[PDB]
């Protein structure tokens, strides 16, 4: 589950950090590719990736 | 923040989620328990005296 979605289900970082065991649901493989791309950046280089992707990050966070 | 804060309550009231739409949501369930959920709306009791019965009526076959 850590990996990929396992049986339907995944594990996402919270806000804390502390894994999650969520269903694969659209809206958590959102989560998860966010945890995997985005959040995970560091600090001065997040600014950048949000404007960098900002049309994406939309068309996602509306549809999924 | 934004993204992940409040993220639990949704699964459980579709009507404040936008379409109605479940696969939005987050629903928490593990990997290894998801075998065993099968039957939809099975009276808490049912499921709860269904794995008593099972212990016992093992248990008296075995040790008694």
């Amino acid at each position: 589950t850590y990996k990929k979605p396992t049986g339907g289900i995944v594990t996402v970082r919270s806000e804390m950090g502390e894994p999650i065991h969520k269903i694969a649901t659209r809206g958590v493989m959102l989560w998860k590719e966010f945890d995997e791309t985005i959040f995970n950046l560091p600090k001065n280089k997040l600014v950048p990736t949000l404007e960098a992707k900002r049309d994406y990050i939309i068309s996602r966070l509306n549809a999924d | 923040i934004f993204f992940k804060k409040d993220s639990l309550w949704q699964s459980e009231h579709l009507e404040a989620v936008v379409d109605q739409d479940v696969q939005r949501t987050c629903i928490l369930h593990g990997p290894v328990a998801a075998q065993f959920t099968k039957v939809i709306d099975e009276p808490i009791k049912s499921i709860m005296d269904g794995i008593h019965d099972g212990h016992i009526k093992k248990l008296l076959h075995q040790y008694y």
